[PDB]
């Protein structure tokens, strides 16, 4: 299956950045009401590398 | 093993790709430099309501007019300061003179590349290159006001400002915009302690920030515990109005 | 003799050597320093159980580096010998050299860069000892206790614990001291690190050394049956 | 070639306890019993052989029991080779001191000395470290008759009484259950026969298989005594007891 | 330009004892056969040496070595490592020995010298341990004769009668009623022979058969009569036809 | 497996396998060729031109030992350049004993003690070189080759590199037809036909023809590079003959 | 495993770098042939047919280590030259410190302290090299010392090494044991080469020219070789017989 | 005991959210667990609730049920016809004595 | 990849090569692109000097050894640091000593021989820094490409770091050009203007990130930055 002709592309995904990640804890913080003034920025900083 | 002699298959040194990720880890530094003055403003980590936050320090004095802050493995940057110390010293009994940073920022950078592997050209004693920055401020006429960051790579620029540690990337997206020529010291101090809030896991107080100035009047002078406070009472005022 | 490489950082910042070394303080049984504005008390926990273990001529771990300049452990037990013997050749330099006895805040330095060489050095591991370092600076009568991690960093405290357990001895410090204001007397004092210390050694009166260093090189320490008399207060509380 | 390969023994353990050191108490427990019971007016020192080969001349091969000088005497439990150059290191720096100074060396000086040396070899030595506990028993005036072992640990701890060797387990809860604070040196010479028969597998443990000695102050005119016993004094000391 | 090893290679073994010192003994055990019998009035020292090749000399061979006038020595296991072992252990002994006393070194003392050296080979990072046992036999004031056995180890203990390489467990037993408390030094080496025969048999010419004793002083060996209170080598290494003489009187 | 891979250590065959694997690289670099002649000695090395960048007459790898040694080698660039200076500094070492010029044989002896020693450590790699070296003194001509495992001979005709193979090929049969030998100044010319043959094997890039000698009645005894004239009559010549 | 790798004591015991290294002389499968003469020592070995390359009047195996002391070298060329340089430099050193050159059997002890040596250090290895050492001593008289990479020695009253070493050895074994000689108590040496040669040619079973010989004799206070004119005319001799 | 037994695979983690991490008894817990406990042995409420606590040595709550079973297991020896605060009281040091002998000295350094 | 042999300076692959030189070649690639060019009588440099972000200032990438030579950084940083010093203090001592002024040839070769002494023998990293030393002296201008491996040699034109071909293309169209051009400053910076223009893709120059620098006959070695740059464009 590897070899050529029947795949064409491939694409290796992985972890975002820290401002990806930001932008990915951005959406779901939004739908939840929250204490405005909230900085995404900063739960992200601690948080390592992580998974969606 | 991995040596320093062994390279990545890029060909960057091992040490260097790990010292990021050390550096990372410490203290959040925060400088703006300026002509008017460099203002070094720092975050002092602090675990317990028992530490006493006057003995800890984090700008450290290597010259009457040289301040420093320093980020990394504390352990190995406190023998880093001492040999700082020594350098500018022994500079100053040869040429009668006060060190250039720039000069100075050099020297240090000398000193923490020599390894343990076994030269041939050198003298071996540490493994590695030091895994730390900082950040060398200071003054004299050539360059006016200056403010360098040295990496553990071997580098050195100057910067208009620079954050290091946990906060780096966020407090650098600011400081591109903010940063301005027309900025003086009144200026400088109160744009330190805005960025430094929202990085600040806590609140923000004059006991866990500690900001510090090199002028050339005054040459290196740490700020006392008042001047600190009403800058930071200055500044809610101002936020309050939103 | 060894001089090769064990300074080389993980790809996650760190000196795989330093990690070890802090695993290794928790270990060694605990101490305990909260200071007076008037001493500083020492309480600490020494074998003593061993029925045909003459105590006299067991080695105590709180150490005379000067007359001024005390020191207690948490950790390896053959690294704190070479440890102390360090410090008092360092003491009795200062005399020598820049005369006075150590000012206590220069000892502090000296203990940490030795920590600091071991990780310059890759050759060399760093003890795995931390140590708590109390004293009156010179000409002076003003408490300093002093707290070391194996690591090469020094800061000091209000009251610390180091060693086994330092959870629940924590918890208790946060409410039996506050920082505004210090213990006011001797006899306050040496009562709240007694309570503290019983949390986890549980009652004992034998086995369990406080020295109490008050100005002017003064060390005295504490005779059990006055121990027990901080013990028979607190047993009221405890019922009541 | 040297590069590659690497026999690290200066590695800091994982567990806050060397592999190495770890090892050396496992092969001190191979070789024979050593016991120090120390008296208000001495300490009684014993320790069994442990060859047993016939045609190997025991008798006059002392091999676990040194005198270094007149107060101070050691037991050897571990490796034999590793011990005769510490051997050697002792005695030269008792002399020393003497010589510096002119009183006899403070017990306590001498074996913190000699744990730092075994220390030093895991501390950045290169070194396997040396594979032996010895106890010192010794005297000084001021502070009476002391008594310290030590590891290969680089560590020394007093006691009332100690074993090494074999059989630590069966010897101390012995000495505990029969010695009490007050027993003289002249009960311990009874008393240290007696138990090392009791842990051995030997039916009686002969005087030809045993080595004794006393470091006692009860030998007159305010003097120190030592006599490392020869292997028939033993014997007649082993009938009265009933051992043979 | 020296090996890049900083640490000793030479580790406990996880169960104890050290690897090396286990690794060097075998070589002493698969090695030809020695045997000795510590005797009042002298000692014997025996052992095979067959030819390597009946073109070679064999006369060249030799595997009985001098310390002293009055020691002698003999090994087995490693060849090559015996020869630089004795080097070192003449130097070792006679200048330090004359500088602190001037005189031929006591056996018992000799022999210690010679253990500490042993023991700082294996200590001693890129450098393994000499894998021999020797044993050295001697005289001395104090102690009459005396018989000292020399392990790879580091260690030594003085023996009535061992053996080692080969034929070490066969040797022993015999021997071991044989010896007597008062032994005649014509009693011994008819004894020694008699075992030796079994370890291989055949080639009992005195050429191929290697025969030493520790005998009695002689200032006619001396080489000065002139004065015949000095002591004389006490050591002797007999010839070929001695020991021919000896099989008839056996 | 493990003896192979461990730097002087006995392969179970027989000596170190890294010492076969610095030879592959003699192989791979330049040809070089060393004739022994009546007069003296003719040097030849094929300097590839890759580009028209390089300058010419400038990538010399001709270097000089002493004053009557000339010195060209192919393989690994740098490690020549390391041998060379170890032979500039054991002919000085003679003059400061000896107060005279080293004869040649006593170079090629001293010069191969250097190759053992590096090869009986395992801290410091093998030389990656052969050497043609040579030259006239009081003694006369000799030629001498430095093999990458250390061993020297006497050669009527050496060669080097890649196109050896053409170049060997061509040396026996001119000594079967001259075994009387012949003059350096033809060799000139018979030394550029030869280079012609191994460019056969390199013929990839175009190259420059560099010859230097040294000759006991034309240059002397002294060693100097061939160029002018000499050299081009040589191309010209040489030319016509390989067509 | 990796006890056996590098150079440090196997299980077993056995050193392995060692045994390779007795494959290793047999690799290059240089025999060589030395007898004792009655006031000579006469070697003689083969040489590998010239290349046209080559120059076939050089030599490199012979090396004249003093005027008492020739040596021939069987084993690993490259190790040949190494080894000829420590033989020389300990025969100059007895000649400062004790007045006088080394014998026979006393340059033999030297370099067998000096191969134990580079045998337990990891960067150092034994000389794969098997070292013949040829003199006639005064005392001795004409003798053979053979000196082994291990760093094990013996004298020889005839000796052969070379994979073919086993036939030479079976014909000299015939020779000198029947006759019941320790060594040829001929006179003249030149009746000793004569007939060194003809033991050769008769064992391995393959007739020696000019070109593969070379003959060292060694006599009192001189080592020499023959020259070529000779090494032609003891041919002229050997054909007639 | 751990999901690492398990090939890890439990899907959704927001859908198995919260994980729990059970510490051992402390000092404040096992006195509860054990007040349970000393009901059933007869006669144990002599020894004060308090004391029983300080006098061993910091142990889990399961220990507490080996040390329980320790009392009765000593009264069946002797032939205690009723339990009493002696029995009570010589438990606890056997029951630590074996918990002791079990542990390997490998000695702190 | 890892693997075949670079912890192990001295064992190589069965071809020959060692893995250490192959990453220090591509280290060149990583960092600073420039290009160098020459005439008999004069000796360019270009370099484009980099930085981080726009609030560092740039940094020289020329680093001057003396008034008659210099040498240019791409590979790694602190290398070039090392040699630099290195070679200041054996143009001090040639010049003390025997009168007479360090020439390019034997500056490489000195050079070499301390690279190839650390690639020798265990300890010691190879010295991954392109270098490109230029020089003017008795025998007219010379340019060497100081390779890691311990090679120097002699071109008119080469170019260095990554996407190199572009700039080469160029040079050798323009080599006859740029040679027969002589006494003329102004000549040679244009045409070196051009070179790494072929060089840049997707990528801007400005004129004050741009550092050009002579040393020839009449000239010293003197550095040409904004206003000065802005002429020869």
């Amino acid at each position: 299956l590897l070899r050529p002709g029947r795949i064409d592309r491939k694409v290796e995904f992985s972890l975002p950045d820290l401002e990806g990640r930001a932008n990915i804890f951005r959406i779901h913080s939004k739908s939840m009401s929250v204490e405005r003034g909230i900085r995404w920025e900063l739960i992200s900083r601690l948080c390592p590398n992580s998974t969606g | 093993d991995r040596g320093v002699s062994t390279f990545s298959p890029e060909g960057r040194l091992f040490q260097v790709e790990y010292s990021l990720e050390a550096i990372k880890l410490g203290s959040t530094a925060i400088g703006i430099a300026t002509k008017e003055g460099v203002v070094l403003g720092v975050e002092k980590r602090a675990t317990s309501p028992l530490l006493e936050s006057d003995s800890i320090e984090k700008i450290v004095e290597i010259d009457r007019h040289i301040g420093c802050a320093m980020s990394g493995l504390t352990a190995d940057a406190r023998s880093m300061i001492e040999h700082a110390r020594t350098a500018a010293v022994t500079h100053n009994l040869y040429y009668d003179e006060d060190i250039n940073v720039e000069s100075l920022t050099q020297s240090v950078c000398d000193l923490a590349l020599r390894f343990g592997e076994g030269a041939s050209g050198e003298e071996r004693l540490m493994s590695r290159p030091f895994g730390v920055a900082l950040l060398i401020a200071g003054h004299d006429a050539d360059d006016g006001y200056q403010l360098f960051h040295a990496e553990p790579s071997g580098t050195f620029y100057r910067y208009n400002a620079k954050a290091i540690g946990s906060g780096s990337e966020g407090a650098q997206a600011e400081l591109l915009n903010e940063w301005h020529s027309s900025l003086t010291l009144k200026e400088a101090e109160l744009l330190v302690l805005k960025i430094l809030k929202q990085v600040m896991e806590e609140k923000l107080d004059e006991n866990n920030a500690q900001l510090s100035c090199i002028t050339k009047q005054d040459g290196f002078k740490i700020y006392d515990n008042e001047k600190t406070a009403e800058l930071i009472k200055e500044l809610k005022e101002k936020e309050a109005a939103e | 003799g060894y001089d090769r490489a064990l300074s080389i950082f993980s790809p996650d910042g760190h000196i795989f050597q330093v990690e070890y070394a802090l695993e290794a303080v928790k270990r060694g049984t605990c101490a305990v320093g909260v200071k007076g504005k008037n001493c500083v008390v020492l309480g600490c926990e020494r074998r003593s159980t061993l029925k045909l273990q003459d105590t006299r001529i067991t080695p105590s771990k709180v150490s005379k580096i000067d007359s001024h300049v005390v020191l207690s452990f948490s950790g390896l037990n053959a690294d704190s010998r070479i440890l102390i013997e360090k410090a008092r050749v360092e003491a009795q330099s200062h005399r020598l050299t820049l005369e006075d006895p150590v000012t206590v805040e220069y000892l502090t330095r000296y203990v940490a860069g030795v920590q600091q060489r071991y990780t310059q050095s890759g050759g060399v591991r760093p003890f795995g000892v931390s140590t708590l370092i109390a004293g009156f600076d010179p000409r002076d009568d003003e408490p300093k206790l002093y707290q070391t991690e194996p690591s090469g960093i020094y800061s000091s405290w209000s009251a610390q614990t180091i060693g086994r357990n330092s959870k629940t001895v924590r918890e208790f410090l946060e409410k039996n001291y506050d920082r505004k204001e210090p213990p006011a007397t001797v006899e306050e004092c040496v009562k709240l690190t007694v309570r503290s210390l019983l949390e986890v050694v549980q009652t004992g009166a034998k086995n369990i050394e406080i020295t109490v260093v008050k100005p002017d090189s003064d060390i005295v320490a504490l005779s059990s049956e006055e121990i027990n008399q901080y013990v028979t207060q607190i047993e009221q509380e405890k019922q009541e | 070639g040297s590069r590659r390969y690497d026999s690290r023994t200066t590695i800091f353990s994982p567990e806050g306890r060397l592999y190495q050191v770890e090892y050396a108490l496992e092969s001190i427990s191979h070789a024979g019993t050593a016991i120090g019971i120390m008296a208000s007016d001495g300490i009684v020192l014993a320790a069994e052989r442990k060859v047993t080969s016939t045609l190997l001349e025991q008798d006059t091969s002392t091999e676990k029991l040194y005198k270094l000088n007149d107060k101070i005497a050691v037991a050897v439990a571990g490796l034999t080779a590793d011990a005769e150059i510490l051997i050697n290191t002792a005695r030269i720096h008792a002399q020393n001191y003497l010589k510096t100074y002119n009183e006899d060396i403070p017990v306590e000086i001498l074996v913190r000395r000699l744990s730092d040396i075994k220390q030093g070899y895991t501390q950045h030595g290169g070194l396997r470290p040396f594979g032996v506990s010895f106890i010192y028993a010794g005297y000084d005036d001021r502070y009476g008759y002391q008594l310290y072992t030590s590891n290969p640990s680089g560590n020394y701890t007093g006691w009332k009484a100690i074993s090494v060797g074999a059989n630590t387990s069966a010897a101390q809860t012995l000495l505990q259950m029969d010695y009490k604070d007050d027993m003289k040196v002249d009960d311990a010479i009874e008393l240290a026969l007696k138990t090392l028969s009791k842990t051995t597998d030997s039916s009686a443990l002969t005087y030809d298989r045993l080595e004794f000695a006393t470091i006692r102050k009860g030998a007159n005119d305010g003097e120190v005594y030592q006599k490392i016993f020869k292997p028939q004094e033993i014997k007649d000391i082993l009938v009265k007891t009933g051992i043979t | 330009m020296t090996d890049r090893y900083s640490f000793s290679l030479t580790t406990f073994s996880p169960s104890g004892k050290l690897g090396q010192i286990d690794y060097a003994l075998t070589a002493v055990k698969q090695g030809v056969t020695s045997l000795g019998i510590k005797a009042t009035n002298g000692v014997v020292i025996a052992t095979e040496k067959k030819s390597s090749s009946p073109l070679a000399m064999s006369e060249t061979l030799s595997k009985v070595s001098l310390l002293t006038p009055d020691i002698g020595a003999v090994y087995s296991g490693m060849g090559p490592d015996y020869r630089v072992l004795v080097d070192k252990s003449r130097k070792v002994a006679h200048t330090s020995y004359k500088r602190i006393y001037g005189e031929y070194p006591p056996t018992k003392l000799l022999v210690s010298e010679v253990a500490k050296i042993m023991q700082e080979a294996t200590q001693s990072g890129g450098v393994r341990p000499f894998g021999v046992s020797l044993l050295i036999a001697g005289h001395d004031e104090f102690n009459g004769f005396s018989l000292y056995q020399v392990d790879p180890s580091g260690s030594y203990f003085p023996w009535k009668a061992t053996a080692i390489g080969k034929g070490s467990v066969a040797a022993k037993t015999f021997l071991e009623k044989r010896w007597n408390d008062e032994l005649e030094l014509e009693d011994a080496i008819h004894i020694a022979l008699l075992t030796l025969k079994e370890s291989v048999e055949g080639e009992f010419n005195g050429d191929t058969i290697e025969l030493a004793i520790i005998g009695d002083e002689n200032p006619d060996l001396l080489g000065y009569t002139g004065i015949p209170t000095d002591k004389g080598p006490r050591f002797r290494k007999l010839t070929s036809q001695e020991i021919n003489d000896r099989l008839e009187a056996l | 497996t493990g003896y192979d891979l461990s730097n002087s250590v006995f392969s179970p065959d027989g000596r170190n396998f890294q010492v076969e694997y610095a030879v592959k690289a003699v192989e791979n670099g330049t040809t070089s060729i060393g004739i022994k002649c009546n007069d003296g000695v003719v040097f030849a090395v094929e300097k590839l031109i890759t580009s028209k960048l390089l300058v010419p007459q400038k990538n010399v790898k001709i270097q000089v030992v002493d004053r009557h040694i000339g010195c060209v080698y192919s393989g690994l660039i740098p490690d020549g350049r390391h041998l060379v200076n170890r032979g500039r500094e054991e002919a000085a070492s003679f003059k400061k004993l000896y107060k005279t010029p080293i004869p040649i044989p006593a170079f090629a002896d001293r010069l191969g003690q250097y190759v053992q020693a590096h090869t009986l450590y395992n801290s410091v790699r093998p030389f990656g070189v052969s050497t043609i070296f040579g030259g006239v003194d009081k003694n006369g001509a000799h030629l001498y080759m430095l093999e990458p495992s250390g061993s020297y001979w006497g050669y009527k005709g050496a060669a080097t590199g890649k196109g050896r193979q053409s170049a060997k090929a061509e040396l026996e049969k001119l000594v079967d037809h001259h075994p009387e030998g012949l003059s350096a100044r033809e060799a000139v010319k018979q030394a550029a036909k030869i280079i012609y043959l191994a460019h056969e094997d390199n013929k990839e890039k175009d190259f420059e023809l560099e010859i230097s000698w040294c000759s006991l009645s034309e240059t002397n005894g002294l060693h100097k590079f061939v160029k002018g004239d000499l050299l081009q009559e040589a191309i010209d010549f040489a030319q016509k003959e390989i067509n | 495993g990796y006890d056996r790798h590098i150079t440090i004591f196997s299980p077993e015991g056995r050193l392995y770098q060692v045994e390779y290294a007795f494959k290793a002389t047999n690799q290059t499968n240089i025999n060589s042939l030395a007898v004792r003469g009655k006031d000579c020592t006469v070697v003689i070995s083969q040489k590998k047919v010239p290349d046209k390359l080559l120059d076939p009047t050089t030599v490199s195996y012979i090396f004249c280590i003093s005027r008492t002391i020739g040596m021939v070298v069987n084993g690993p060329i490259p190790d040949a030259r190494n080894a000829a340089l420590r033989a020389k430099a300990e025969a100059a050193e007895f000649r400062y410190k004790y007045g006088y050159d080394m014998p026979c059997d006393v340059l033999a002890k030297r370099m067998a302290n000096l191969s134990q040596i580079y045998t337990q250090r990891a960067y150092m290895r034994p000389l794969g090299v098997i070292l013949t050492f040829v003199s006639v001593d005064e005392e001795l008289g004409p003798s053979i010392y053979k000196t082994d990479p291990a760093g094990y020695y013996v004298g020889y009253k005839a000796t052969a090494t070379g994979p073919k070493q086993q036939e030479i050895t079976t014909n000299l074994e015939n020779h000198f044991k029947k006759s019941k000689i320790d060594h040829i108590n001929e006179e003249s040496w030149e009746k000793v080469v004569e007939f060194a040669i003809t033991h050769m040619i008769d064992a391995l079973g393959t007739e020696f020219s000019k070109n593969d010989l070379e003959v060292g004799v060694a006599t009192k206070d001189k080592f020499f070789t023959l020259s070529a004119e000779n090494i032609e005319e003891r041919l002229v001799a050997i054909a007639e017989q | 005991n751990k999901i690492e037994t398990l090939d890890p695979a439990l899907i959704r983690p927001g859908r198995i959210d919260r994980k729990i991490l059970f510490e051992n008894p402390d000092l404040s817990t096992k006195k509860k667990i054990l007040g349970i406990h000393t009901s059933k042995m007869n006669l144990s409420e002599d020894v004060n609730l308090e004391t029983l606590v300080t006098t061993k040595d910091d142990l889990s709550g399961a220990d507490i049920q080996a040390m329980c079973t320790e009392a009765g297991l000593l009264a069946l020896r002797e032939r205690r016809m009723q339990v009493t605060a002696e029995d009570f009281k010589q438990a606890k040091e056997r029951v630590m004595k074996n918990k002791v002998e079990e542990n390997l000295e490998g000695l702190y350094l | 990849f890892r693997n075949n042999y670079d912890g192990d300076t001295v064992t190589f692959s069965p071809t020959g090569r060692l893995f250490q030189v192959e990453y220090a070649l591509e280290a060149i690639k990583q960092g600073s692109v420039t290009v160098g060019l020459r005439s008999n009588t004069h000796a360019v440099l270009v370099a484009l000097k980099r930085n981080a972000d726009e609030l560092s200032s740039y940094q020289k990438k020329i680093i001057k050894c003396d008034e008659h030579m210099g040498l240019s950084l791409a590979g790694l940083a602190p290398d070039a640091r090392v040699l630099s010093n290195y070679l200041r203090q054996q143009c001090n001592y040639s010049s003390l000593v025997f009168n007479r002024k360090l020439a390019v040839e034997r500056a490489g070769h000195l050079l070499c021989d301390k690279a190839q002494k650390n690639t020798q023998s265990y300890g010691g990293r190879p010295y991954g820094v392109g270098l490109l030393i230029i020089g003017y002296d008795k025998s007219g201008a010379h340019l060497l490409e100081f390779q890691p491996s311990g090679n120097v040699t002699e071109l008119y034109g080469t170019a260095i770091g990554a996407r190199s071909q572009g700039a080469k293309t160029y040079l050798e169209r323009t080599l006859d050009t740029f040679i027969k051009i002589d006494g003329n400053p102004d000549e040679l910076i244009k045409a070196g203007v051009e070179a790494i223009s072929q060089s840049l893709r997707d990528e801007s120059l400005t004129v004050d990130n741009l550092s050009i620098a002579i040393v020839g006959k009449d000239t010293p070695f003197t550095i040409y930055d904004g206003e000065a740059v802005a002429k020869y464009i």
